[PDB]
DNA sequence: GATTTTATGCCTGATTCT
DNA sequence: AATCACCCGCACAGATTT
DNA sequence: AGAATCAGGCATAA
DNA sequence: AAATCTGTGCGGGT
């Protein structure tokens, strides 16, 4: 029975769950905007095959396998993880695309997991784009048995666009959502000019831009977050007073409400205040939203005034709502505060390191294909030669021990080499020795097997000619690879094409109006 | 009700456990002696009594149940500890971060509202395993990870592992294993400032001859040593970075850098090995292994597995032949939380008194304790958040690392 | 509103469910002993390829599957069917290898699906072997997406083994295990005389082994059951009493009970018995099983004696049961009584018709694979104009079109070809155009795609010995497949090699003990 | 008590409603028209008053639950017709075996303790759907197997399907669907006996002549017809099968004992024909739909199908591509309970009052009613079984052959 | 097929003390 | 996360009525 | 009159 | 003081 003092245990233990859940549970990453929640279940759903263009497939299954694979955890917390996502009313661009009940804007709640389906949304197929060819590394599960992101490459601002929300030991995170087309004239301007001051970006990014399309009321707090990091903005919902003339009495007609504000307990709200004479020249109150929009009527007494009266609301009511914003998220594993130009230069750098990483994978398989095929075409120029060895072979080892150890003629092929030479094509592993020399090729081992490994039917003039075309494009593509790589220009031009084009295929209109005071 | 009690009435022979779910609290019910133990399962988390109010306390359901079933009062002019059932109190929550946070609330509970029983010495801490392990024969279970590199390590050169350098020598274990203990103290060590240097640099300067800065001085060797360097490392790339060196003679040692250009497209501006990184005694130690681990393997070698046989031209290469084949016929289990054991496991490995472990709590100063849960456990958030900076990764750099 | 009398539609509603029910749920298949939902359950496990030498699955992943596939009922009756047959203390021989908390001998409970896993056991492998080789024949599942089998192709005599218990409308079932060895000995005596009457059988099968090991008090009841199917018997528990002397103390041990029976009801059973004043001489009652075996403790007063109390326990209390037999099963899709020989006898012939169907589809295959390997061989020994001809043909197409269009000589491969049976080795739907005519090979479409796809690593001398060997050995196969369809006394001999391997593998000792009153 | 109740207080024109299950007591409730109905969810199997005792019944919740919803009385001297409500009653369970169990046990509730009620008829059942259809624009339900089966056969010949045998004919409607209709009948009568004889022996003697008895004689013409037959079917097979023959005579007439066998060393021994059979009709329908059903088509044969020409021979292959082209752009859904129907569906589909569907309960004998339900009902499990066993599939074999 | 109340940080309005 | 109150046939104590 | 105190709502976890 | 009557549990389904 060992002792132990009860200060050390407290210490360790609570320093080990606050850091746990500091970097682990809470604050988003600054290059792609995703908790590890959210990139775990979008991993998961990507290797599954679950398209965006396929059959839906049941929550439960989905549910199991992150548990089962990636995510230790229960079973509530990722089943409300995956529904949050499918909301059209929460996130501004949906990355999961759902079929069941996943609640409605009056208060509804989900259904459960053996009642609802889902895929992946066509826009959640840009955040994984080139998953494949090395552009990013890879960490162990929690058991060591499985390999995860650690980050994903993605090409949408995901952190401005669609914001955040977190509660961690010690501190907390809040960033509202924004457009997109905006943001890429943003991001473009700063790749413009890299000096461009908050002034200068604000030109094109006016301020937030919430899914529910509600009025923002006020300037200051917008310039003072973006300076600073820390502001407070004001919502407003959108009403107006209309009036028939005949009797000559008024009604108040509400249209839109605030970001994150429940109808129902809006409406018992203003049912209980003006039930004990809080709230002066109201006679009825009514919800006529269904299928067409959404309409509240509120209908004053006769001798009453529609400004007097509406007035008192946005005080009394939740009609009006204060945002505070607050941005927080990791930059090298810590917590920092961020302003806007240090989001925008970050998602800048994750881009050129993803494009540089990509171009040097892809010019090594060229290389490699191109060593392969120089030596299919060398060895159809002398297919009789070839056959009359082989056939003395006692054993396939053998025929590869002769066909390595002995140098061969070029034949009519040579002249192509002509444009092949400069040591554009060689594989950087191979050695000097082999390869083209004095005008008579030497063979390796693996060009042997391949010899070895090859078809009757790719003796035709079909097929011979194949071979030539492939290599006479595996070239040209080898140059422009690079191309890429010996300059900065070309990569900075490169970015700007995709930036546009996404631009093109994602953009759409603005929701949210602004106003002064 | 959620009471499961014991049949004993003494209390001086009773015990309780406070056992974190309810599938585990089921499969404890029915593995555990039912003379004189008891069980009280609890749902989830419990409430924090340093940020609340007294009559909230006393308004939830889990604290109040505690509280009868303890059976000593509460609060000032009512509690009295010698009407005290239940002699002996055991913890076992999880082996999670989240099985942590509910053990110090339940200590913050104890030590605020009843520092006599934590005085006395009547609070345990139960330590449950987390692997078990199967050979056909061998059963056993294993605690954390550091004892399962222990046991793999132990498995891997049980019995045979009679490496022979060039026709038949035997190191036969003990010397064997004094090099392997050596190796893996090394890595552990290397692994460990990955930030300061890359990874392939110090891998590659164990086997490189040791700079001897005594007899260094300004010969111009330091030259071909940084260009050899160079070379190696440029020789076995595989992820299409590049590398170059740099000299100057700013003082009567002369100096150099290599520069390296990375996957990232940026550029670090040098790794100096300066006169701290030379005089160091990391640098010593990595010399110091590098020197029985030149090149001893001659042309012909091979590792001697029991029945079977290998050649091989590297260390790291017979490692990781012996790890691969000493896990052949081994089976693992993994338990996720308390509720994956059946009642047989439990009773063996947590409640049985001849084979359990536990940890006995104790106060050794009162005002440094009291201050702590206070600042932990109170409800001003930049005393926290400066608490928890002060010892975050800031103050984690220890330059000691031995 | 049509009208409708209330006779027609109880009538017809009523037997609606009652046949449903009694060739649905209840009663078991004569041929495998099996259930549809147990059937079910295999198949299930067995598609998703769940071992017996792999990794554990969860539970949820098992259930949801089969419930969504081929089972569309509610949830707690699949896991529960699922878990009973994974207890030692249920089956006689398990079919299902779990891994968590299923329960104890003292009914206990068993934890939810989210806290176990589960696996195929070896012994069920046994039960589902042969099944991809067309030996049996598949169903629509309830809306015609998935296949089914009909019944499972068994090697074991599960129905007598393994037992079983069913409710239905109008009848019911109950048979009780038997013991491995013995039911395959009574099988081979079986099929070395026909005419074997039950006296015989009895020497080999003297009567049922249940898993807990009591005591059987009676040898009248189980003739009876045999010879007509119907009986009833009587299971007693082993206990004794033993005598320490120094005080003349007293002492009953209870080491095993009967079958079904909770170990905590009879203790608290016998508490109430003796508190109740019903039961005379008793002064303590104990349990202290611990891991090793079983024990329960009872003490008896100074001024009595141990054999009338113990009598009396066995009078009141349940610690002797009794087991009315009676065997119900489907015979073809229709409730029948049976009893020893009648199964016997269908076992017999479910075997005959699996390996019929089994050595007919293996010479289909055989067949063919000769049929290709002919080609290829000729193709091999005539090189030279083979490769004239493709390389003077542009397209692959036109190349095939000029290997078929002429007949080729045989060559130096005379000798093996002509060496068959006529056409032993021929596939039963080729045409007399095709084929070796005189002196002469004719090549199909099939044949000349063969020949284009070879490499030239078969022009080796050991790889072109090797295709000869092949051929060889297929040849001796057909022979062998031919000579088992054409008798029927070797299906006999193959039957008994079967069976002999299958009782050296799984065979066990005795439990149950049996004794006259 | 899970009760929703309606807004009409007049009892002449309120209606209630007893859902199976809680999903469709949701949707249900949902989808009413909430002035003049109410819904009563049943969560699982109700008790059975014909088994239990009069004391048990007052004591289990479903049926006070039931009682008091209805609002009269239980019981002689209590029970009072006349202060009724809800005049009109709807059980509206599942389309399946459970469902019409729980059917019975609610008609045997209403029967034995309120038959005033049904005689007066205020007991309604419903009938919801079990098959969607859709195509697009043309989308609607289906009940039963049998109208989903005539809604295939009438799709597969909606217009075009001009059958051109040799030069030019035209079945141009009424033709054509009439020989597919007997056609479906005949293969129904051949389905419904397919338990005593092989399909291919009932198959192909459609395709053969009529037995012509007026010429059968014991040497030169028994042996002609059967060995034709049997030529007929050995040589179309693909199950390794075989056919052989034998006949005899007994003064009387010369019968038949045709054989097969497949996959199996075993034999049937017997398929006895004799005039027992030749004097069933069906073997003279069969006969008669042969005489049709010959080989008409010629070297050139084809159907003028839309845009679309198939010339083959094997008529069963044509017909099977005909449903391929009627299944090309066909979506079919199967119904499994009512929880999957959404609110709208249910409503459509049996709560409209101007598009439901509905069956009226009525009592035509006493004694027969009693006795019926006194046998089915009861706790004597004798007459229940001989009663099963009566109408088995015994029952269902009529020969009537029509 | 439906089943509780807690930890964690920043902000609002409503209610209670001096 | 194990639990709710019934349906179906057979055998058997313990308890009331003849 | 104006500070100080007390509740409730938002997103991932037992 | 022999004869009915009332409960309990086993394994797949709402
Ligand atoms: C996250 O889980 C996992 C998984 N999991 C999965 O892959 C998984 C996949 C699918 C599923 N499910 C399904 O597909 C699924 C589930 C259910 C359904 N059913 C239905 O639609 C229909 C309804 C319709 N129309 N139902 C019924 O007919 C039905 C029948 C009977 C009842 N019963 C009554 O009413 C009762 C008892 C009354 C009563 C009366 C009286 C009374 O006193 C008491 C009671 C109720 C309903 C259909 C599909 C799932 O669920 C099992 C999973 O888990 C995998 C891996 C891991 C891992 O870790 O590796 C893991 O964790
Ligand atoms: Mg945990
Ligand atoms: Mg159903």
């Amino acid at each position: 029975i060992t002792p132990v003092n009860i200060e050390e245990e407290l210490k360790s233990s609570y320093l080990d769950y606050a850091m746990s859940v500091i970097v682990g549970r809470a604050l988003p990453d600054v290059r792609d905007g995703l908790k590890p929640v959210h990139r775990r279940v979008l991993y998961a759903m990507n290797v599954l095959g679950n398209d965006w263009n396929k059959a839906y497939k049941k929550s439960a299954r989905v549910v199991g396998d992150v548990i089962g694979k990636y995510h230790p955890h229960g079973d509530s917390a990722v089943y409300d993880t995956i529904v949050r996502m499918a909301q059209p009313f929460s996130l501004r661009y949906m990355l999961v695309d759902g079929q069941g009940n996943f609640g409605s804007i009056d208060g509804d709640s989900a259904a459960a997991m053996r009642y609802t389906e889902i895929r992946l949304a066509k826009i959640a197929h840009e955040l994984m784009a080139d998953l494949e060819k090395e552009t990013v590394d890879f960490v162990d599960n929690y058991d060591g048995t499985e390999k995860i992101p650690d980050v994903m490459p993605t090409k949408i601002p995901n952190l401005l666009v669609n914001g955040s929300s977190g509660i961690a030991v010690g501190m907390a995170t809040n960033i509202p959502p924004h457009n997109l087309t905006e943001v890429i004239n943003g991001c473009l301007a700063y790749i413009d000019d890299e000096d461009i001051s908050i002034e200068g970006l604000m030109e094109h990014i006016p301020g937030p831009d919430f899914p529910t399309a509600a009025i923002i009321n006020g300037r200051r707090g917008i310039e003072e977050a973006y300076r600073t990091g820390r502001g407070k903005v004001y919502i407003r919902a959108r009403a107006e007073v209309e009036v028939d003339a005949k009797t000559g009495r008024e009604t108040i007609i509400v249209h839109e409400i605030p970001y994150q504000v429940n109808k129902a307990r809006l409406i018992e709200k203003i049912a209980e205040l003006v039930k004990e004479k809080r709230v002066e020249g109201i006679s009825a109150l009514r919800d006529e939203s269904d299928k067409d929009g959404m309409r509240i009527v509120i209908e004053v007494k006769r001798d009453a005034v529609g400004e007097v009266v509406l007035n008192n609301l946005y005080s009394q009511t939740q009609l009006q709502v204060s945002f505070g914003i607050n941005m927080v998220a990791l930059h090298h594993g810590q917590p920092k505060i961020m302003n806007l130009k240090d989001i925008i230069a970050a998602f800048v750098r994750h881009r050129r390191e993803v494009v540089t990483r990509r171009t040097i994978f892809e010019l090594r398989k060229a290389r490699d294909r191109a060593h392969i095929l120089e030596a299919l075409a060398v060895a159809l120029a002398n297919i009789d030669p070839i056959i009359e060895l082989i056939r003395h072979a006692p054993t396939p080892a053998e025929a590869k021990t002769a066909l390595v150890a002995n140098p061969w003629q070029l034949g009519n092929v040579a002249a192509m080499l002509e444009r092949a030479g400069d040591d554009a094509a060689r594989p950087e592993w191979l050695e000097p020795e082999f390869g083209v020399r004095d005008g008579l090729y030497y063979l390796t081992e693996q060009q042997a097997q391949a010899i070895l490994d090859l078809r009757l039917q790719k003796l035709t003039g079909l097929e011979h000619e194949k071979l030539l075309d492939e290599y006479k494009e595996l070239l040209d593509q080898i140059a422009e690879l690079l191309r890429i790589l010996g300059s900065a220009d070309r990569l900075m031009e490169v970015i700007r094409e995709e930036l546009e084009l996404v631009r093109e295929q994602f953009g759409d209109k603005r929701r949210t109006e602004i106003t002064a005071n | 009700g959620k009471l499961a009690d014991c049949q004993e009435r003494d209390p001086a022979l009773s015990e309780l456990y406070l056992v974190e779910g309810d599938s585990a609290g089921g499969s404890a019910k029915q593995g555990r002696n039912r003379k004189n133990q008891a069980i009280l399962p609890l749902k989830g988390k419990i409430l924090n009594v340093e940020k609340a109010r007294f009559d909230k306390m006393l308004s939830s359901q889990e604290v109040a149940t505690l509280i009868t079933a303890l059976g000593c009062g509460i609060g000032r002019d009512e509690y009295n500890p010698d009407k005290l059932r239940y002699h002996s109190i055991i913890i076992m929550t999880d082996a999670d971060v989240d099985g942590s946070h509910i053990r110090t609330l339940l200590l913050t509970f104890f030590y605020r509202q009843m520092p006599e029983i934590v005085e006395r010495g009547h609070v345990y801490i139960a330590q449950p395993p987390l692997y078990k392990v199967k050979k056909g024969k061998q059963e056993q279970y294993i605690k954390d990870d550091e004892a399962m590199d222990q046991y793999q390590i132990s498995i891997a050169l049980d019995g045979a592992t009679l490496h022979t350098n060039a026709s038949a020598p035997a190191l036969a274990g003990e010397a064997l294993e004094k090099l392997v203990s050596e190796y893996n103290a090394t890595q552990k060590m290397i692994n460990r400032m990955e930030r300061r240097y890359p990874k392939a640099m110090l891998k590659e300067l164990i086997y490189q001859p040791t700079l001897t800065e005594a007899d260094l001085s300004d010969e111009q060797t330091v030259t071909r040593w940084v260009n050899a360097l160079v070379s190696e490392l440029n020789d076995k790339e595989q992820h299409g970075s590049q590398w170059k060196f740099d000299v100057h003679t700013n003082a009567e040692q002369n100096l150099f850098e290599p520069i390296v250009r990375v996957r990232t497209h940026g550029v670090d501006t040098d790794y100096p090995l300066d006169h701290e990184f030379i005089t160091g005694g990391e640098y010593r130690r990595i010399c110091t292994l590098g020197e029985k681990l030149r090149g001893l393997l001659e042309e012909d070698a091979f590792i001697e597995r029991g029945e079977r046989r290998q050649p091989v031209a590297s260390f790291e290469q017979a490692l990781d032949w012996l790890v691969k084949e000493s896990r052949r016929g081994l089976s693992i289990q993994r338990y996720k939380g308390l509720g994956e054991m059946n009642p047989e496991q439990l009773w063996e490995t947590t409640m049985d008194p001849e084979s359990r472990r536990m940890l006995r709590v104790t106060v050794k100063d009162a005002i440094a304790a009291d201050q702590l849960f206070t600042t932990l456990m109170g409800d001003a958030v930049e005393p926290r958040r400066a608490f928890i900076e002060e010892n975050a990764l800031k103050a984690a750099n220890i330059d000691i690392e031995n």
